[PDB]
């Protein structure tokens, strides 16, 4: 897992039907780092340092193991620096 | 020859009543209790009947008269 | 009070006993006595609602067997303003 | 004398016989006669409580046979102040 | 003539027959004719006690047959002074 | 004349009709129509004795089944002067 | 007209229905209503002989059912001059 | 108000009760109370045809059990002009 | 008057009703109320012999069914001067 | 008068009847009325041994049937000086 | 308010609960409590008759199961002037 | 008037019938109509204790079959002083 | 007119159809529409007693099967002045 | 003396007879009469032991019959100093 | 009660005649005192005659354009009976793609090619030139 | 346009979708949405009778499957001038 | 303290253990002990509601068997302001 | 000592015997005697707990069969300060 | 006090019976009444923790039977400062 | 953003959760939250069609287990100009 | 903090206890209580997610058995800026 800031709220209305519709949040290793993206299982507001799980861990983090997620947000660091 | 209430022979001067003495025989009554002065010769309830206690120890008004005679504005039941 | 007590009887002797019992029993004012005709005589006691019910109850038992008897004993807690005109306001 | 003795009769003739008997056999004043209508006539006599009882038994016996006869004979020991308004004050 | 003589009848026609028979039989004055109500009419004559007994007896027989009939026929030889105030003085 | 014929009737329809029959049949003068109360209504005519007898027979035959009926039909050929006071002089 | 139509009926409610039916169903005029006393109330109409006959029959049938009901219904095609004194005469 | 609604009754208690129930039930004015005599009391209520029908029907049910009950309960949609003379304009 | 009318009852409540009906029914003064002890309460009235008799009979009937009941209802027409001391002169 | 007569009773009504009969019968002064408690009332009189003998007998017959009755009736011709202390000197 | 409602109980505890239930229930004024003796304790309230009825009914139910129970519950819609001298009064 | 009659109903049609019945039955003022929510409407009346008792029963009977019907019918003869703050004073 | 008609419904769609059938069927003015809560909508109309009866019957039939349906359809020929304070004078 | 002869009786009359017989028989001194309450009246005497025994037996025999009777009869040859504090010292 | 009656009976038909049992507070009531789960039909069950607006599956109520059987005209006999027509029995043979969804297609021999053949048996729908599956 | 189209629904979301379809389907104007309460929301359109029929049908099928559903879909081709007042003229 | 706890017991020995147990268990101030009469003693305490409830429970349990038992045990958390007068302010 | 001892009895003769027995047996000080009323008499004797227990046993046995018997026999080893007020501190 | 008591009830009628029995029974003050919606009316009374407890059991028994019934009854020994904002400060 | 997302729910907690899930999932302006009545709360959003679809799908799943579920979840790509009037602009 | 603690219950009494428990358990500020309608009452607190997570668990347990029950209990860690517009800021 890794602490990553939320930059914006990604929207794709032509995504695979297997995704159902979880929230999506563009994530930042930090501002100025690659804008990777996560399925926001734990609700996070833009401008929030949020820990993101990855691999098969991200998939069962969302509804199902078959769920198509490589990065999921599994929390928000209560206080982060 | 005198006895106490519990059966103690008292053997000396007797104040117990005699056939030949007349002034003494005013009472041969067990009713005298407490200290015993003469020889052979449970209470659990008030013995007076205070009248309030004798009487076993709903509303009576102008409104309880004329039960069927009256017709009128109906009052809540 | 504006409640109306009414005791009609088959005579005046049963209506005066009724009137005495009604006025004595409760705080109700004897507004009038009306000779209806046919021998019927009516005594009215306007007062409060609690008082008028008690008054009409006392009047009923007292004169039920006086003379012929009591033809009617009726309680109206509120009489309409229109009926107030036919009502006798003061006794004669 | 605040007691009131009323004798009702079916006609004026028994009433006047009753009023004659009531005033003759007690210290009871004759406070008036009432025509109730339907034939009933009410003769009211007011005096002492004992005298009124004497007047109304004497009156009842006198008029129990004359005419249609006695409808009611009632003795009211004290008359409330309100009732006195509907009562005949006095012919005098 | 202190003595009074009253003949109540069930109707004015019987009463007028009675009055004619009473004032014709003896020297008595027709003091009054009252309408009691309910069909009852009374005819009173004040006269000497002998003239009243004779007049009332004659009046009773004459009007017994007339109309609905005779209610009562009563003679009072002396009326109390209180009873005089409820008696008609002059006919109307 | 002064003969007084009088037909009492139960109600005023049998009286206003007996009066029409009595005044039409013979030469008699209708002197009054008195409401006795109780329903009775006495219609009096005053005329010659022969005419009054004819009139009352006419009035009586006419009002027998017209209504509730006739209470009385009496003829007094002369009336005492005392009786004049209670008799109606002119009709209303 | 001269013809008279009287409808005696026990109570003022049947009398008012009868008067309404008599005055509406004929050319008669309501001369007056006379409370006979004893419960009876007469309603009289004066008009032409033909109109009065229709008025009485219409009034009789209408109120026979109303209240206590009809006591009498009579037509007098001509009333003598003497019998027009004891009538209501002018309606108002 | 035009339609007359009349409830006759035996006594002034049944009639005052019926009158309270008529004026309360619908928009009708109490135009008067008439003592018909014989113990009959009439309560006349003038209002629109619909209001009168509601008032009389409510009064009929209310006074049926009160003492001696209703003798009549007639509803006249429009009384004739002549009949208005004999109707009471206002209560006394 | 000087006659004495006493009613002893079991409790204050029966005594207040017995006293209320003694002073309402008849013309008797309430001279006092005594707590005997044992739950007995006497009610003494002083007045005329006729008034006291009527008062003591009204009071007795009124309190027989109130609470524990009536023990005594006695009338003494004349009380000796020695007995006057134990009597309550004025109500307390 | 040193002799003491005492009538105990169950209530003040029997006691007052007894005191009345005792003071009326003979010349004995009512020296006290003591409320024993539990409903017992004792009336005491002091007089001549003959007057006390007559008084208590009369009181005994008087209160036996009045109220609850007579608990006791006693006559002592002379009381010991020490016993006189407990006796009431005057009726309080 | 003149009407008086009194609840008599065997013991002080039912009486105080009665006086609490009677005063809270309706617009009655606790004038005072009387210790009759023998255990009887009467709580008297004074107020308008309808309010007193609501209070005396409320206080009876309140103290009926409390302690020994109820001896008597009572209402007097009007209390005579003489009685008020023997009533606790002194609400203060 | 302190007594708080209060008739909760389901709807404003059962509440306006009940309110009409309550206001008509006795001398009570419609202090306020409250929309509780969930389709409950509570009409509150305030009057003397007897007038409130009569009004509540009349309102309960009138609207029991109107619309959904009666939810509750309660009479508080004297509400606490703290409670008076929450109760409505004039309908809004 | 002062008569009040009232169609309660479950919803505004059943009430507008009831409101449209009532106003079209008879001479009634829609005085207000009230949202009771709990999904009840009461449509109140005013007008003559006969007209209001005609409007309510037609309105009830039209909205009986519109949406959830009719809860109540009531007519009050006369509403007390106190109830008029909870009635809306004109709609919004 | 120090001994205490007591005789409790059901009434003051029995108690006074007992006290009279006790003070006369022996040299005992009446030390006081105590009203226990509920009808119990104790009589206490104090003198030499032999005298107290003679007085108690004489008093018990004399007043056993008198009135309700004798509850107790006790002799206490010596009373402890502490008991003398509750003992009545002397009537004087 | 006697006299002019405003009470409701059948012969004098009108507004007073309707809603007996729903009306309350009427002088008659006071004397006495003394459906389908869905507005619209099941979608699958009913195929509407005219679709789109003009659908009748929804029970629109009150002043709607629906005409009941008693109302006659502008439909049925009034439109159909106007013009003479005769339907003839035609051998109905449809040659189209939907009809040819089930034409007999010959047995498809798979691909026995091996080695760097991207062919997947799931993707055998494809045919290569010469009619060779895979 | 005068015809009124109504689609009651359970909740705002079915109502907004219903209004979306009704305005899109036909040329009708959304005169407003009223939150009836109890979770009912009414969407109102006013337009031509033909157009409103299309809008009501279009809205009814759209919102049936959206959310809780449609309580009712109604049309009023001609709204009376009296209904107009309670109809909202324009949401904005 | 406002809450009043009252244990009435037949005799003072059962009311000294009732009071010993009552005071000890909780912080309560013994306001008074009252001999009602007839063998009844009422120990009253005033304090906080929690303390009074715990106290009277302790006192009632302790005296149930001591001597004669407890006639009553009662808790009134806020006796009305009128009832404060009859409650003893301090024990004597 | 601080312990209390108590022997209620039905009379003053059993109470005095019990007091003598209690004081003569052990080192206990009679602190007084209270007349409960109803016949009950309580003896309160204080001292060391062991002495009081022996004294109470001796007291109960001495007076168990004398006069009316024993009611209560209680021992409190320590009483509260509040209880001291109701207790008689000094013999009297 | 700072403790908070609350009684939710379905309807205003149960909430006022509950509020009237809460303030009457124990030492609590109505701090306000809020209409929750959906037919629930929460009552709040604040006072000493024992008084608020006694008020909420008394109130719960009072309104469980009145109206629909009692949704909740609760006591908060001490209320945090933040929550006090949402609580009603006072109806005053 | 023209498209209107909506998510009706049975309560506010489910609705606020849905709104948090809708605004976090996509860039959509939460235009308003509406309390529909009867427990229904509708949170509306306005944004691009793709953003609205992402939001309302995200909100529906998030609030589908939060207490009572989602009544509905609706996506409108294009909203008519008429509908925009009832749509909230800014949260209130 | 920014996290929102939400508890919806079925009544105000379950919500206030829930809010007492939420504010008491952790340092969370009560930012408002909303009345959803339909009986649902929501409480909102704003504090750090640790405080909101600890508080909500406490409130959900505290009101689980209180009143009707708990409908929802949710924790949002970070409430989006857009949703903050539909959150109460301070209690009303």
């Amino acid at each position: 897992m890794k602490i990553m800031q939320v930059e914006k709220t990604l929207v794709s209305t032509n995504r695979i039907a297997d995704m159902g519709h979880k929230p999506l949040l563009v994530v930042w290793e930090k501002p100025g780092a690659p804008r990777q993206v996560a399925v926001d299982a734990i609700g996070c507001i833009p401008g929030d340092w949020v820990l993101c799980v990855g691999s098969s861990a991200a998939r069962e983090a969302a509804g199902s193991k078959s769920y198509p997620s490589d990065l999921t947000i599994i929390g928000i660091i209560d206080q982060w620096n | 020859q005198s006895l106490t209430c519990e059966g103690q022979i008292i053997s000396g001067t007797s104040v117990d009543a005699s056939d030949l003495v007349t002034g003494n025989e005013i009472g041969e009554q067990q009713l005298i209790s407490g200290d015993a002065y003469v020889g052979a010769q449970m209470p659990t309830d008030f013995s007076i009947q205070t009248p309030a206690r004798s009487a076993q120890n709903r509303i009576t008004g102008p409104g309880m008269l004329a039960t069927g005679l009256i017709t009128g504005t109906p009052e809540f039941r | 009070g504006i409640a109306l007590g009414m005791i009609e009887t088959r005579g005046l002797v049963p209506a005066i006993e009724a009137a005495d019992a009604m006025t004595k029993a409760a705080e109700v004012r004897l507004v009038g006595r009306q000779f209806v005709g046919g021998g019927y005589v009516t005594v009215l006691v306007r007062g409060e609602t609690g008082a008028v019910n008690a008054a009409v109850r006392a009047g009923a038992d007292a004169c039920e067997r006086v003379g012929d008897g009591l033809v009617a004993a009726h309680i109206i807690a509120r009489v309409h303003s229109e009926v107030e005109n036919i009502l006798p306001k003061a006794p004669q």
